[PDB]
């Protein structure tokens, strides 16, 4: 059916249809426009108008202008031509190469999976970077909080992501860009060209990319993160993957309903936010999860306002994160890389009853000795290093090893550095950590354990080092 | 002797002061915030009441 | 006829409310009886919300209202520079018509995400504080924001100076044409702005664009998009411009303005919920085009007025977090001395070292690093009497390296006299100079360089970097000098 | 055309008229009133009805009382006649002394001079307080503010500056007293008779005076401000002359605004203002200017609302401003008067190339050692003295007898300080700055500092106190 | 009524805080929008309009006087916020008191540097002028000096005399209740102290002198006292007998 | 069902906190004034109401029992909250968990100085 505007106000327009009305969520069309204008139902006022948020700017709409319903929510391609190519929040291509011929679309809103869908067992996703496999582990189907920002290798952590993910498990991957800065955006398009992880050329593309841009209306930037969960919810539930789907930013996401609520008039609750806060977050994440037939593990950057982590926004945030990665300055600074903090990161899975009591043991072992260091280190800069009692020695060898060994070399760094990329099994993570907490490479030097994946490589690399 | 106790006893006492005004950060801190967002809200309830009056 | 044309129904406070229109586009310019103009904002189903560009007081109930064929653009080309304009382009420096051959919609979008390319070249703004530590480049959106008189339009207007070396240069690729947009300030404010750009000889290459305080709240709201318009002509024409918007609180207090009074939500702060929309449109329209759009770019400076250090309020967050980086300024620094009041710790280009020159790029690293160690140490500096040779050192290097990012004002620096100048404090030679006598040793320093050693300063902006010989060169200078200055 | 009264609820009041409908900003005149009330047209609410603010009380007003449209905004005497007598909100004087004989009249609502009539010619006018004239000095024909909240001696300073600039001074002033105290008003009025500024026998008179106080209802209170404007504006282009300008004081003009906005129907912005804050204090301070055709020193005091600067009435107001001078509750409160802020207050003109290197080079050092003691204090009143450093100890001594010497005995506060007022020539107030900085008086004692005039006097007190 | 007619009234509103929160219920219950702190956008003027009306009015209409003392109570001490400060703005001054003082033994518990008179000596006799003309400003310094001086160690002679002046001035300020005092005992006590007849004089004991010194100038000097009454101030005759009293009798009290 | 048929029940409200953020949302929707922490004045009705339907009953109306475990979540420890003390002020006690206590490794992370039972004493058996 075909309905009228009968107001326009900013980002909110007001529809009215003359005999059935398109439910709420619906996507409608507006005619008579060079680009495509979608408008979102969000309300029925009553006496057959329905209020919408829209999708684009709104200068230039008439009051009488035609609006074809389209009888469903915003639907857009899904499946494995989405790959290596970027959309927007409605389904275009962005990236100028064409139409994307999928044989699929899909609602961009659905009902998370029912309880009797859900898996009843946690277990890790396996990403191969030893200090993020046994420190802070990522769980199948669960939220990890990403802490950092610029200059400490996030970009190329995502990018490794990626690739780990679709090398060790089979998964594809989602980038869903929630507030995207058109000329980030542009640059991780092309860095993931560079790194491999997208390919222009033929079908090896691991990642599907979703851009919801700055200068984008609220209700764009509000719906992108959906439109990117879309895409990887194909992967998990048609082709049984175990998928990866990073939300870049949540806090943009929180941000954008709370401006879409501002529009339509609701009263804001605390600090500001949409009185909706908790249930905007959850009728969105709880579609991220393991079902009986695959999952959908979400990587979600996220922002910290006024350094408050009892904000609304990032409280709201935090009751679904299963772990986080922190990214640390200070440690790139020492040339670790990857850059994450070892004793800053955490998991909820860090527990024997889901991982077993030997990599919860070793993972103990690693961070207490790591705690212990830098008890030591106050004492190293007064007394010296000769003034250590012999098993405060051995600690410090052995710490400084383990900080090593936390290190290691990427695949998708491959090309600015020039060494070869290690993706290293849990158990060897395991075993190596095992091993130099259990004193059996107190004779190796300390440099022997930097930028190497598993165990036998820092044998191998000491003794190349004469 | 003297120097011995009292170079151990200014390390003690600054190591606990250093540990005090640590502690008074963080409670400073909290207290901040929750006057932070206290006021974010109050401001927005007199625009929302003064709004809704009219 | 109802259709083409209204009558207002009410006016008060900006807004006249009109019946009939029944064919307005939304943000249409309409036109009254008076002559005045007004933009459409809110479409409503029995009226038109009007927003109207001046007094109320030429607007009755029952005055006619007409659409005209309008289209809100403004005067583009190189026949705005050297002249002051008001939000919609016209003349108001008492010059006459500006000669324009083309012109431009205010309301464009911004280049997506294929014509783009990297930002790479240089955006020397001649202040040794920036360039080194907080560098810009073509393209990028970097922020300046702090409290009120931390200093913030100077960082700008030497910016703006500081482009005549390039603008008078043969180097067409290095030539910066500059926008200067006024927000909500004072009239005579702007006039003494303009006075200095004047007398720096960089009026030349400057349009002004201002809606100043008495202008009426559409027009402050539409000036920045005016100003990144004529901008855009640069843009996407090969070449390369910047643009101040001083400030964006302002012109956001206009758009609050027209929203409440239009009785849209208000949200914190009584900002309604489309006012980051407002400043992210605007700021993504810097760009850096790509060689098959020309190679042209513009890069936007804003300006964010901060209250009390509040960089979490809600306006300076939005810009924040828009932005590509951010030169905080800050009023204890200033009055320490410290001037220009950069905050050299917060203060960050996202961009970063792919914006700086070879040469620069080597010191400033070294200079970021030893002022960083500096920083963890610096609160044992007044309180430390037994300290270890080590961190003496920290602390003696650091006093000396922020001495020499004070900088005077009106005083911008080519970029090989900023290294000259890093370079005697990075490779220690200030380290047993007086603090207090530093600021007199460089300008001593640079003005003989400058004098007896053109051919110098020109072999380390040539070579890209400091060879062998610039680095023996200038060893021997600064020592034979040093000792002359302390003699 | 007559109108007729449809509503009343405070000061404002809704007309409605059957023929020609009063455009905005006109004057309307109530009928069946003892004293003229006139109603200033704000809004066309639609159904010929307008919406008004009065400017006097609106109680005994009655639905259906006649309302005559003016034809005109609120037009009021302008000229020579002014001088020497007071006017209210709408021209009428209130001195008793009879009608105001002008030969013309001027509306209040006027627009702004435009950019091309701005001048940037900027001189300093040397004011006699060291703290002023030292740090941030004025301007002639510039814009100055006062910021303070209340009690912390904005009137106290203007007064000062009213006695020392303007009773020597050759052209004429306009004092505008806006929503403040009706005594400060006959205060001023019989101290200006006494000095024979104000003259009641002859035409020798300097000063046109317009007051609308706290006493009066919002609509008097948010036009008071334009009438003494307006008459400042005259005197400014149709003598071409040098004209003084006090208001005490502008935050009211804003304040007065907020009362009525509610019932203008206006949604409320932050902090209970008015969504039009800023373009209201926009088209008034615009017209508050030099131009080309003749200067304007204008010295405004501005209130601080629970003494917080970043109140948008006041952080508003700032950019307004070729001079600052902020007064602290936390100076006043030491005794410190007059209580400016020396790391609070600006100056266009503080520059090197407009004061000099030496005036520039004493206030940078003046404010760098206070800035350095300032972060000092809170760390040294936990951790003690005896830790300093002594050269960090020095800079503590010699930032003290900064502090102090910034005080100073005003000849318009003696009934406040028991000492008698002081003037301070600027060349002696760099000398004096200067020479402490440079440790010439390390030795004199902290109070030999405190509420002095030149130096001199601070070497003869440390006398004094000896024994 | 009084004001108008050759009169002199004096009227105490306790308290305006309580006055603000009425007008608040009645403004909203008419419908009238709230403002700031949910009062409306005129709770200044609710107040300005009410004390412009205590007034000095001149001889030709009368002479007479209205004076008020409004009471406003703050929440937590905080004389800075928006309501307070309405009210300040209007008065011409406040006295602020504080609980810490109370406690202290400060009573009446006000806060100097905070409180103000704005029409200062005017007010005064020339007597309490001669006594207390410098010593609002002089207590304001005392206070600063005494918290920077809180690490005993090295104080020159001046800053150790303004000391001992101002702890002795805060004993002599002290005062209980219901025996308001003749201005003219105000003034002798005042004399003792500014004129630094008692800085030797243990400072717990001051107000134990004060009674006994007030008692004794009383019955024994009621004509030097009637003196400084009728006389409106401290003569050179008045002020050679206040010294010869207090010397001695105080050389009295502390043998 | 249980509590009136002389059988025990015992219920956990897994979590209160997120119930009220629930119960904030309706209000504010249904435009109800906003209160301390944007909450609605009823906010502590919606739990008292609830927690108060736990109860023992004596032998005249079967000896049955509710027992409620309600959970609260707080902000960094902040125990003066609105929400935590609108329910301390409604159950009989507290068992309060640390952070700080929970990170040491102390697990349950009870805090016993400021935990309480205001009427478990007498049900508690005489061994213990
Ligand atoms: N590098 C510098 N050295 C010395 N003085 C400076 C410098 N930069 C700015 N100033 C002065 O500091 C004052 C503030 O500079 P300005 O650029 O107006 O800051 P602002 O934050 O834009 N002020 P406003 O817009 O009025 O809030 C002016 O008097 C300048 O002349
Ligand atoms: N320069 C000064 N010297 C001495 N006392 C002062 C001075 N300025 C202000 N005061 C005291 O502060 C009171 C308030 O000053 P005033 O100018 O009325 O403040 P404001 O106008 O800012 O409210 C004065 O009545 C006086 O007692
Ligand atoms: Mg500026
Ligand atoms: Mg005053």
């Amino acid at each position: 059916t075909t309905g009228r505007i009968v107001a326009v106000i900013g980002a909110v327009v007001d529809v009215q249809f003359d005999e059935g009305l398109p439910p709420i969520l619906n996507a409608l069309e507006v005619q008579g426009r060079e680009t495509r204008l979608v408008l979102e139902v969000a309300q029925h006022l009553g006496e057959s108008t329905v209020r919408t948020i829209a999708m684009d700017g709104t200068e230039g709409l008439v009051r009488g202008q035609k609006v074809l319903d389209s009888g469903a929510p915003i639907r857009i391609p899904v499946g494995p031509e989405t790959l290596g190519r970027i959309m927007n929040v409605i389904g275009e291509p962005i990236d100028e190469r064409g139409p994307i011929k999928t044989k699929q679309f899909a609602a961009i809103h659905a009902e998370a999976p029912e309880f009797v869908e859900m898996s009843v067992e946690q277990e890790i996703l396996v990403t191969g970077i030893k200090v993020v496999d046994l420190l802070a582990p990522y769980a199948k189907g669960g939220k990890i909080g990403l802490f950092g920002g610029a200059g400490v290798g996030k970009t190329v952590l995502i990018m490794e992501l990626i690739n780990n993910v679709a090398k060790a498990h089979g998964g594809y991957s989602v980038f869903a860009g929630v507030g995207e800065r058109t000329r980030e955006g542009n640059d991780l398009y092309h860095e993931m060209i560079e790194s491999g992880v997208i390919n222009l050329k033929d079908a090896t593309s691991k990642v599907a990319l979703v851009y919801g841009q700055m200068n984008e209306p609220p209700g764009a930037r509000a719906r992108v993160a959906l439109t990117g969960l879309t895409v990887a919810e194909y992967f998990r539930d048609q082709e049984g993957q175990d998928v990866l789907l990073f939300i870049d930013n949540i806090f943009r996401f929180t941000q954008a309903g709370s401006e879409v609520s501002a529009l339509l008039g609701r009263i804001p609750s605390a600090v500001g936010y949409q009185p909706t806060l908790a249930t905007d977050m959850g009728t969105m994440q709880e579609r991220i999860t393991t079902t009986k037939k695959g999952s959908i593990t979400s990587v979600q950057a996220i922002y910290v306002p006024a350094d408050d982590l009892t904000d609304p926004a990032p409280a709201t945030t935090f009751a679904h994160l299963d772990a986080t990665t922190v990214l640390s300055r200070a440690i790139a600074e020492l040339g670790i890389y990857p850059a994450v903090d070892p004793l800053d990161s955490t998991s909820r899975i860090m527990d024997p009853n889901i991982v077993g009591s030997e990599h919860y043991d070793v993972a103990r072992g690693v961070q207490k000795i790591l705690q212990d260091y830098k008890s030591l280190q106050d004492i190293i800069a007064i007394l010296g290093m000769d003034e250590l009692s012999e098993e405060d020695k051995l600690t410090v060898s052995r710490a400084r090893k383990i900080q090593r060994f936390l290190s290691q070399p990427f695949q998708v760094a491959e090309v600015f550095t020039g060494h070869l990329g290690k993706l290293v099994p849990l158990k060897e993570t395991i075993k190596g950590f095992q091993q130099i907490l259990a004193g059996e490479y107190d004779h190796l030097p300390e440099q022997a354990f930097y930028m190497v994946g598993p165990i036998e490589e820092a044998v191998a690399k000491a003794d190349k080092l004469a | 002797e003297s120097t011995t106790s009292e170079q151990s006893a200014r390390m003690t006492a600054m190591d606990n002061a250093s540990k005090n005004a640590s502690e008074m950060i963080d409670k400073l801190t909290l207290t901040f915030n929750r006057t932070r967002q206290a006021v974010i809200t109050k401001e927005l309830i007199e625009i929302i009441s003064g709004a809704a009056a009219l | 006829d109802l259709e083409e044309t209204g009558r207002v129904l009410s006016i008060g406070d900006g807004i006249a409310r009109v019946h009939g229109l029944r064919n307005v586009q939304a943000e249409e310019m309409v036109e009254f009886s008076s002559g005045l103009k007004g933009m459409s904002l809110n479409l409503e189903p029995d009226n038109v919300g009007v927003v109207v560009f001046g007094n109320d007081k030429l607007i009755k109930e029952g005055d006619i209202v007409k659409r005209t064929g309008a289209i809100v653009d403004v005067p583009v080309g190189e026949e705005l520079l050297g002249r002051v304009v008001d939000a919609l382009g016209n003349a108001i420096d008492g010059k006459g018509p500006i000669g324009s051959k083309a012109r431009r919609r205010v309301g464009l979008k911004a280049p997506g995400i294929i014509p783009r390319i990297s930002v790479r070249e240089p955006m020397q703004t001649g202040i040794k504080a920036v360039d080194s530590l907080v560098p810009i480049g073509r393209g990028q959106r970097e922020l300046i924001i702090g409290d009120r008189q931390t200093g913030k339009t100077s960082i700008a207007i030497d910016t703006i100076i500081n482009q005549k070396r390039f603008n008078d240069g043969t180097d067409e690729k290095k030539k910066l044409y500059c926008i200067y947009v006024a927000i909500g300030q004072k009239r005579s404010t702007v006039a003494q702005l303009v006075k200095r750009l004047t007398d720096a000889d960089a009026m030349k290459y400057t349009i002004v664009v201002s809606a100043t305080a008495s202008d009426a709240a559409p027009l402050q709201y539409l000036a920045p998009y005016s100003g990144c318009s004529m901008g855009e002509y640069f843009r996407d024409n090969g070449k390369h411009a910047l643009i101040i918007y001083d400030d964006l609180s302002k012109q956001a207090v206009a758009y609050r303005q027209m929203s409440l009074l239009l009785r849209r939500p208000p949200g914190r702060e009584a900002y309604p919920g489309d006012v980051f929309y407002l400043h992210s449109r605007l700021l993504e329209r810097a760009a850096k085009m790509n060689d098959a759009f020309g190679g042209g770019s513009l890069t936007a400076l804003p300006v964010i007025e901060t209250q009390a250090g509040d960089v979490s309020a809600y306006i300076p967050t939005n810009v924040i977090s828009i932005t590509d980086g951010q030169i905080f300024l800050e009023t204890e620094l200033f009055y320490k001395g410290i001037r220009p009041a950069i905050n050299v710790g917060l203060s960050v280009s996202r961009v970063g070292s792919a914006a700086q020159t070879r040469a620069m790029k080597q010191v400033a690293g070294t200079m970021k690093l030893e002022l960083a160690q500096y920083r963890e140490v610096a609160a044992f500096a007044q309180f430390g009497s037994d300290l270890d040779a080590a961190t003496q050192q920290l602390l003696s290097r650091g006093v000396r390296l922020t001495e020499l990012l004070k900088q005077g004002q009106y005083s911008p620096m080519a970029i090989e006299e900023q290294v000259a100048v890093i370079y005697a404090g990075v490779r220690g030679y200030l380290d047993k100079l007086e603090p207090s006598k530093i600021t007199k040793f460089e300008n001593a320093f640079l003005s003989h360089v400058i004098s007896q050693h053109q051919a110098l300063l020109s072999k380390i902006r040539t070579d890209g970097k400091i060879s062998e010989e610039s680095d023996a060169k200038l060893k021997e200078i600064v020592t034979n000098f040093l000792a002359g200055f302390e003699a």
